């Protein structure tokens, strides 16, 4: 999965 | 509210504890509570609730994806029946999940939202609003999917503007917003061409602000470069 | 039980899959649904109903060292009052420790250990006994922590009785049952002496017997008479 | 912390 925050 | 009958200090006391207990479950409840309390929230209030609920929503979301694996197997050809119990299961952790979603959304319209009226609470919690409806967006499947995502998507969009009209491009909730909007272009809406464009924009534009900051607040901002970088790297 | 309408075959399938997903609450209430069918629980079956409950009860007893840390601290000299705050949120969290512990008894005492007749079985319930009896008297301070400590100590004997009369010394219960009974010595009855003896003449007759086994077996037990070492390499 | 099982 991608970054997020 | 079970807690009503506490005071507002004490409830972000033990929300500060349960996170160094990593109790997160609790610190979110007692940030609702918090918030319940109708009073405005400073940054650092602010962010006790964005963690509390991150970790709770996150553990739900890994659960649903390892199920919906499961279930997705289970539905190949040369399968063999198990029987109604992954669907019911992944059921069960989906409506948990909307049930955190809806109580954190729920907050953000009553009434954090309305009264938050300076750019860094304003864009802090409709990045929240935009990420909660992504949650959601994430397991929809039926008539509202394309309303859900098409909240996420009005949500990000305000906190976008406000953003660009009112903080530096370094601004690390400003940074972490394009993030998340860029993962929902790329993931959610399937527009990987926008998504890839907002984190290089993002990503340059702030680039060319590092020099205004002083060492501590580089720092904050380069960690999340790094993470739009990141991205990119993945999808390019 | 709100699991009283769901197949006992259903739950075990749905605590299987809660393991998979790392939802170790879930994977306990379905193993706890499960024994109240009131049939005997397989070997397979009980070791997720331990794997649920030690996950569950783990993560408790972690975040009450973390709070009972804090609060210690902030009960020395020259220490800054911080009100009840942190006094209260570890007494929840003791009490919600406390609550899995009994649950726990309460399934071994109706009905699992009075019809558990086979040595693997019923030493293996009597090790759950010993366990939840020790986690009690982690938290214990008042007039029944000796009570607690002496109801640990009693069902750790009975199962090391059955243990040495019915198992090989290389059997896995019977090592992971000395491996605890050890550290109930070191770590709850003040009798590091007996704790070191018990780990080494268990290592020592495991060794022994090794030669007796397949390679799969002789990976089982060799993994845990590792941590008997551990544990002597800690305390000598 | 000791281990156990
Ligand atoms: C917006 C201003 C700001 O970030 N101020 C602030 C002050 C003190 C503590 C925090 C903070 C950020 S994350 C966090 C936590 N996980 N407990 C606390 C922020
Ligand atoms: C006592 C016989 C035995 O261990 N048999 C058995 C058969 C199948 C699966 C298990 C087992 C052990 S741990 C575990 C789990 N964490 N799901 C399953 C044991
Ligand atoms: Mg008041
Ligand atoms: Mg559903
Ligand atoms: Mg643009
Ligand atoms: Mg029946
Ligand atoms: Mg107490
Ligand atoms: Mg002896």
């Amino acid at each position: 999965f991608p970054a997020t925050v | 509210g079970a807690m009503g009958s506490m005071e507002r200090a004490s409830l972000i006391q033990k929300a500060k504890l349960a996170e160094q207990a990593e109790r997160y479950e609790d610190m979110a409840a007692f940030m609702k509570g918090a918030v319940e309390k109708g009073e405005e929230l400073s940054c650092e209030e602010r962010n006790l609730l964005s963690v509390a609920y991150k970790n709770v929503v996150g553990g739900q979301r890994a659960a649903w994806r390892v199920l919906s694996s499961i279930e997705q197997k289970s539905n190949e050809e040369g399968s063999e029946e198990k029987g109604p119990e992954v669907r019911e299961y992944r059921e069960k952790v989906e409506t948990e999940l909307q049930g955190v979603c809806d109580t954190v959304l729920g907050l953000l319209d009553s009434h954090l939202i309305k009264e938050a009226g300076d750019a860094e609470s304003r864009v802090f919690y409709l990045k929240m609003k935009g990420d909660y409806y992504r949650y959601l967006a994430e397991v929809a499947t039926g008539d509202d999917k394309k309303r859900i995502i098409d909240s996420a998507r009005s949500a990000y969009q305000e906190a976008m503007d406000i953003s660009k009209k009112e903080m530096p491009p370094t601004n690390p909730i400003r940074l972490g917003l394009a993030l998340n909007f860029s993962v929902f272009h790329y993931e959610i809406a399937n527009s990987p061409e926008e998504a890839i464009s907002l984190a290089k924009t993002t990503f340059d534009e702030a680039m060319a602000d590092l020099h205004t900051l002083s060492e501590d607040s580089y720092k904050d901002s380069t960690l999340i470069m790094q993470l739009l970088r990141d991205n990119l790297t993945l999808w390019t």
